[PDB]
């Protein structure tokens, strides 16, 4: 029954005393269902260090994996160039979930097309597929340009993207003269950051490699920057203040945060900013190339000093402190701009909030996860603070970046009791954190799950997560933050002392029990 | 109205496209009549997409694993295959359960085998194996797994079919292969016609020699109900007012002994045809059971499904039957007292995968509202068949729509609201539209039964006169 | 006991069993309490109906109050002025508790100073601790002004502050031209903002009553900004960026945002920023002045009108969609500039998070509280979401103003359950909580206990505390956070909703229970 | 350090000050010497501070209302004027306490008549009468009440005691009137001296006739401990594993009727001498009850107090004590092995109230650090006598020091830490130099005892060995 002035959903409707009868009634007649008492043993048991140790001996088994394709990456990247149409060789199923997936990490629509092949094209290949693909998307949503990444489909046949883009050009499906860059990239190799690197080198070699005669390093007196896979527009906003407020001339390549970021003002626009084509032309001309998240711009930093005869320097991810000021030094090396007061006043007051909250902070312990680069950002971070990073996972990290972690980890006193996981998934953290418990969670949206399997162990075994990284489903806009600089790192600050708060609140709350420690000034 | 205006406008949105795209896309758009019961002749559905033109459609996978067998709470779903299909399907559907998640329920995990490059190179079968023994150590309580095949499973050749057979004899599980391979079909469809033959397959027989179950002739299975936001378990506790016995539930909060427990039953309720009319027409060959398609959205299609439902069986069901709707009728009166004068006369478009194009009209109508376009990713010829009738004449029906098909109609027919899918809502919301997402329920729900007719309702209300969309144009623009 | 590898502090250290075991002997054998079903049955009675009813019968008695005194608002105001000490006349702990006070909310140092009268002052007056604390004061502090405001003490015994100043500058304990604006700021009249209105009138009366006769209404192209009593820096900031980003000439009138947020960079800076003497005696040749909080700036309104003749427009706060869009397009008017694309664009970016959330914000009813254009400011963006405020309340509020909310209130379906207190403490606002349960609560630190008293009368009465306004003493760095313009809505917008999400997550975790309405996708 | 150089800084840091305040602030600085006794010849204290000169002091309403009286529990305590005083106060003190606020503990409430112009006017006595009865009608399980004056009740001719007396009279309530106008005295010490007043005059001898209370010979109370982060408590846990019976404690989780009952003990235990030594004094005089300073901050000052009072006692208590020594040495022990190292050699400069600058000396010397300097915002002589031979020799000392001052001192002596309230605190970490809160703890603690010790030890490194002061010099400056 429903109450008019009172209407209730799903919860907390289905708590009503019929619906729970009858779902009694559902599970003791046609269930099965195992009894309580062996529910509750298998789950205590699953909380154990033998259950854990089990855990840890998987090779075939993958559970609630923290990572996705490679294509992934490769949209988002295409979508960072102007009127540029990100276009998946391969399976439409593929294009309907990386829609999906960032339709609801930005709320905002995205833009890709498929060619949509068929098991007809698993016999003959996807050639004529994307010759009409070509020329359908650029007749239909007419782009400045179409981006072609590969489904893992296109991939286990081995289609030829070169020699079915040429054939579309001679055959006339598409002017000779329009700019369609592809990359392979397989989704059974990597991630999603590794597509990401993929696509960049594809669209930087399609502009770059047959037109260096001409060229001259440092001749349009730019620092080119290479953003990586990034899901905060803040990241993509603050590294262009920063370098404003130095008077750096720069070129941010892969901007996408105007098409992800559009007015709602009763017009859909389909495109919006971007980097154009002339900046990526004109982009061997700098004086060198950033790149803001190494560990997974390897394969564009192989072309870059290579083809481009940049000298890139060796920078970590700018999040922090120390790395905040290492990339400002090295950019001010790099132009000859000096650091300005502006960016020196920010950093004392970073310094500020950091003393501000120190006590609160000490000694935290931390299980965190995601991406290479942003875990280690959040490492060395975490370290500055003086908090506990306990367990590190990257699912799709790798020996080298795990040893560079270990030597970021050993620098530090702070990171005695810390364990760097690479290859785990978050069913392998579900076992850390009952194991050995920390204080929270730094995860993205899939480690709410784990919050509640620790809660159902008890209160006091409870681990809240903090929600940083990719991606955030279950809180709104907070796409938006930043966590590069020395604003990104104030956010976090920010985010953590008061999740400590909170949580220190929640826990004494509780009257003439606890709560003579419900300090009003904390 | 103006069919020839709406003619003139479908030719006018055409105009855009090359020959080829063009020319097939014009037989997926029609103009309605209701007199025409033989969609065919007028709109076409169940083709392939023209490439690059930005369709809605899934692929096989998602309409197996993401729709028929994922719901299943007591099984195991392994995503065989590269790590992306998994993780993108991840409780992305909210087919809702009661169950102790990673204990003994398991919908919103992700179990894959992240096939890497050696996996694709040498074969898949032994890790399939050894990830198998896998799941029975850490997860025992599970009853059953299936293994849903992702694109390159098709393409290298392995064969899961021996695999399960072989580990199934050798732990005594029911072990189910699912040949779900994204590239075939050419949307979910296929999908969900491959998800229903491996359950006739592999689960639904295995209690054909069991006559242990007790039977009563109010037995009744809900078949095709994902119990999205809980619909399911809405439109089941009317049932069960009604005086008869829920014995099986597919797929939502659904369990393998209620698929095997459905063979026994007296009467299928099919809500979703386009998903499981297979198995409806397989267990009436197989097992003599009839079946009946029904519909819970909305007072009058409720009441109306409720009365035929009651007239399958003897007296003491039509009595509890009109019980049933006497006891809820001051509530829904209630809720069209309220809302009604606030969605009088709106007007409203639709684009969802196979069924509730057409099952939300007339919930749509008991507030007064008309639906004056629908259309289908992945429907069949029936599906028009059944959807022509009930909607208006000279409104607008199209099939596979494009993106940007879609964005022209909905600038030139300006309704009141569009109720749609996710890559849709953004879309429409920055054109100033009002938006309902039709899949999801927009995270709100149940929509079916009586319970969820006042939650449609309220959502309709404050999303059609929310205060933001008066909001769009600055006032110095 | 203590263990060393894991210390204890107060919680959970005294919920040991031999300490849990002292309180009890200590209250069985010591404290002659009542017994715990007397205070059960109490506590229920406190939150009954009829206990409200006797509650709002108060006259005489209030009880936890949701404002505080004059100077406090008029030290405030001094320290927007560039290298000025605020001195308040008076006694001395009232300066140790501003200061403690603006220490607790700022996280940063408060400079003030007493001239310390005493009981032999009570009698003589106070002329000699003026004398000489303004020598003191500027030997050893070397302000370029000195700001003066009184406390109660003074103002009983009537101490003249022109006389008193005057006579200082004649014997020679201070240079005669040496800028000593003051203000009477009797604490038993109005509130804090009230003393802030005040100094900020002394001060413009002293820098320009005697210098009109060479002014000319807008001969320097600018507009004058009065903030008022304002506790978020971003409100300063936020104002400054986007006047600059119209190209409008302005001057910010008392700008503290500077000295409450230097760096930490190894120097104790007691002045920094500050609007400047020459801005001041400028302020008459403005084209006109724009008061950001007119509810609290009527004297100041007063004398802007009545002496530098400028036309003051009737404009409300620029809080919420309707609002901002009201003053950006007054500003336009008065300086001649066009509204620039940036501000139209972050404008559409605020109704687009609008859009997306409304459905999460729909309906929801918040009692909140605070000043009275910051309240009224937060009434008007909360029915522009489509949000029900319930219970508004302002101690500090007047007749007017609670007409004025009334009938923004009217003109908007979801006003319909709302009631407008004025002069009503914050018990009050917990009988009314508890009597009319809201979803939420919007308000300062002093919330909290009320949502302690909630949570015990069960976990499904609680009104959780959403901390917007001031003082707030339990959370940091939220000082740094923005109320005003579209930037400040978008803050606003996102705590609200997440709030929402965060209270829901909460209430569907329990495993087998409500974790069937536990989404990954909200 | 080098004596000659701390007068010399003693006369660079006075040179900026006018001839009157410089000849003033010269008495209250001095360079201390173990071997003096009398501390009037070298240094002078409690008096009026400079005006202008940004002291730390407080008023005599903070000395009583929030120190004295608002730490009991089970009594509402009105401030009675206007609106500031009781706001700044409300819960800014963390004297911890177990109750249910609202219902039967009012600590951290704020209570007010919140004068208006009326009321100024036209005096405030029957709006008192008025607060009264309300107070009772809304709070009935109050245990009593006190009327805590600010300036303008002193200062208009209002009369609380007759309204007290009256309506205590009419209702047979304990009803205090306290004459704590902040204008009176010079800081927060006259407040304690007129709340110790009222406590003696209104509260103390109600059971003076009353025999019922069953005593032994083991009875002592604490006075002067306000259980600051739950001091009181962890000192108590030690009296009693010594086999006392503490039966009150002042004021901190305090009650009226314990106050009452502590006329009937054998000993009082003193923490605070400067706060309550009024009615320590008093108590001794009328009751013939003895009482001892002690002091629990460290284990070898906590260690020497238990010895002590122990001895007061037999020789069981005696064993008792010893055997509370051996059970708490492992514990003690091992913080000292693990924070010693990183806190040797360390230097601390305090500035506080009146009790703490010289009590915690012990703490920090029992881990290898100096207290380089330290002072009082409103000590007596008789407190600074016990500094001196507290404190080395050619330490600073300071009384009511100025901002200004401080800093000076801070700057040329450089400690690695410095202890002392809120209103130095951001300065001195703007400064780049760790700062503990030495009246809160920080929102930390409890400080006292062995427990207490090992809290005291943790915050104290991590304070001092914080990352964050290496960070404050920006590598390119
Ligand atoms: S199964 Fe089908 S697309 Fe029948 S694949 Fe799809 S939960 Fe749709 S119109 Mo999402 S044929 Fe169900 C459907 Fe309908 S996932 Fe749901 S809403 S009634
Ligand atoms: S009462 Fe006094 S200033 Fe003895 S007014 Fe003050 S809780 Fe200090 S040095 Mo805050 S004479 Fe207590 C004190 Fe000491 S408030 Fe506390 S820490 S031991
Ligand atoms: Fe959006
Ligand atoms: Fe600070």
């Amino acid at each position: 029954s429903q109450q008019v002035d009172k209407i209730k959903a799903s919860y907390p409707l289905f708590l009503d005393q019929d619906y729970k009868d009858m779902l009694a009634k559902k599970r003791d007649g046609f269930e099965e269902k195992y009894p309580q008492d062996k529910i509750d043993e298998v789950f205590q048991w699953t909380t154990t260090k033998e259950y854990q140790e089990l855990n840890f001996q998987r090779e075939a088994l993958t559970v609630n994996p923290a990572k996705a394709c490679q294509p992934l990456g490769a949209v988002l990247c295409a979508l960072g160039f102007e009127k540029t149409m990100p276009y998946v060789h391969g399976s439409q199923g593929c294009v309907a979930y990386f829609r999906s997936y960032f339709n609801r990490h930005f709320r905002e629509p995205v833009s890709c097309v498929s060619d949509s092949m068929t098991e007809d094209a698993a016999v003959f290949g996807g050639q004529q597929n994307m010759k009409d693909g070509l020329q359908n998307c650029k007749a239909t949503y007419k782009p400045d340009m179409i981006a072609v990444s590969t489904t893992c489909m296109a991939e286990v046949i081995g289609d030829d993207l070169n020699a079915f883009i040429n054939n579309s050009k001679k055959e006339g499906f598409i002017p000779d003269e329009f700019p369609v860059p592809f990359a392979h990239t397989p989704s059974f190799v990597g991630s999603h950051v590794t597509g990401w690197d993929n696509m960049f080198e594809g669209i930087a070699r399609y502009f770059t490699l047959k037109s260096m005669d001409d060229k001259v390093v440092g001749s349009n007196k730019k620092i080119n920057i290479v953003p990586g896979f990034e899901t905060y527009l803040g990241n993509f906003r603050v590294i262009k203040r920063m370098l404003s407020e130095m008077g750096v001339g720069y070129s941010l390549l892969s901007d996408p945060e105007e098409v992800l970021d559009t007015p709602a003002d009763g017009q859909f626009r389909m495109y919006a900013g971007g980097t154009t084509q002339e900046e990526m032309k004109d982009a061997p001309n700098a004086l060198n190339t950033v790149l803001l998240q190494p560990w997974h711009l390897e394969k564009t930093k192989k072309f870059v000093e290579g083809t481009w005869k940049h000298e890139v320097p060796k920078l970590n991810i700018p999040m922090g402190l120390d790395w905040t000021d290492e990339f400002l030094m090295k950019v001010s090396e790099i132009s000859g701009q000096p650091i300005p007061a502006s960016l020196t006043k920010e950093r004392g007051r970073l310094v500020d909030m950091m003393t501000d909250s120190h006590t609160w902070l000490h000694g935290k312990r931390f299980a965190l996860w995601g991406d290479p680069d942003f875990v280690m950002g959040l490492v060395k971070f975490l370290l500055e603070l003086g908090c506990e990073p306990v367990h590190i996972l990257c699912h799709n990290g790798n020996k080298r970046w795990k040893k560079a972690v270990d030597a970021i980890l050993a620098a530090s006193p702070y990171g005695k009791n810390a364990t760097v996981y690479i290859g785990k998934d978050l069913w392998h953290l579900r076992s850390l954190v009952f194991t050995d418990k920390p204080d929270f969670m730094i995860g993205n949206s899939y480690g709410k799950f784990i919050q509640r399997d620790t809660l159902h162990k008890g209160k006091e075994f409870e681990v809240p997560l903090i929600r940083i990284g990719f991606p955030i489903f279950d809180r709104h806009h907070l796409h938006r933050s930043t966590t590069l600089g020395y604003e990104g790192a104030m956010q976090i600050l920010t985010t953590l002392v008061n999740s400590i708060l909170e949580r220190l609140d929640e826990e004494t709350r509780g009257m003439q029990a606890t709560d003579y420690n419900h300090d009003l000034v904390r | 109205m103006s069919r020839e205006e709406v003619e003139s406008l479908i030719q006018e949105v055409l105009e855009v496209y090359p020959e080829k795209a063009r020319k097939d896309r014009n037989k997926h758009l029609a103009v309605n009549d209701p007199a025409v019961t033989q969609s065919k002749k007028c709109i076409i559905s169940n083709k392939k997409s023209q490439p690059g033109l930005m369709t809605i459609r899934g692929c096989a996978y998602a309409g197996s694993k993401g729709v028929v067998w994922g719901p299943i709470k007591d099984m195991i779903h392994i995503s065989h295959g590269p790590v992306g299909c998994g993780q993108y399907s991840r409780a992305g559907r909210r087919n809702y359960y009661i169950g102790t998640t990673g204990v003994n329920a398991f919908v919103t995990m992700n179990f894959t085998s992240d096939f890497q490059e050696k996996d694709i190179v040498f074969g898949g079968d032994k890790k399939l194996a050894k990830l198998i023994d896998e799941v029975e150590t850490l997860f025992p309580l599970n009853k059953g797994i299936s293994v849903q095949s992702e694109c390159p499973i098709g393409l290298i050749g392995d064969d899961i079919e021996s695999v399960s057979k072989v580990k199934g004899a050798e732990l005594s599980k029911t072990i189910v292969p699912v040949r779900c391979e994204g590239f075939r079909g050419v949307s979910q469809s296929l999908g969900h016609h491959i998800a229903n033959d491996a359950v006739r397959d592999w689960v639904l027989g295995k209690r054909d020699e069991d006559t242990t179950f007790a039977s009563t002739p109010y037995d009744v299975a809900i078949i095709g109900d994902y119990n999205i936001g809980g619909d399911a378990w809405s439109s089941r506790i009317l049932l069960e007012e009604m005086g008869l016995r829920c014995v099986a539930q597919w797929s939502g909060d659904g369990s393998i002994s209620e698929i095997e427990l459905t063979p026994k039953v007296k009467l299928n309720l099919v809500h979703c045809y386009r998903s499981m009319n297979y198995i409806s027409r397989h267990m009436e060959e197989k097992y003599g059971i009839p079946w009946m398609e029904y519909n819970f959205f909305g007072p009058t299609k409720t009441i109306e499904s409720l009365r035929a439902i009651a007239a399958k069986f003897d007296e003491s069901i039509q009595k509890k039957c009109e019980e049933v709707i006497a006891k809820y009728k001051p509530e829904w009166e209630a809720v069209v007292a309220k809302y009604r004068p606030r969605l009088e006369g709106k007007r409203v478009m639709l684009y969802i995968g196979g069924l509730r194009p057409r099952h939300v009209i007339g919930a749509y109508e008991d507030l007064g509202m008309e639906v004056v376009g629908t259309g289908y990713e992945f429907a069949h010829n029936d599906d028009y068949d059944r959807t022509m009738k009930e909607m208006g004449d000279s409104t607008l029906l199209y099939d596979d729509v494009t993106g940007y098909e879609f964005e022209e109609f909905v600038k030139r027919i300006k309704p009141d609201l569009i109720g749609s899918g996710i890559k849709e809502k953004f879309i429409f919301q920055k054109m100033g539209i009002p938006f309902r997402e039709m899949h999801s329920w927009d995270y709100s729900g149940p929509y079916h039964g009586f319970d969820g007719f006042a939650i449609f309702a309220r959502d309709m209300d404050m999303t059609l006169n929310n205060p933001c969309w008066k909001k769009l144009q600055a006032p110095w623009e």
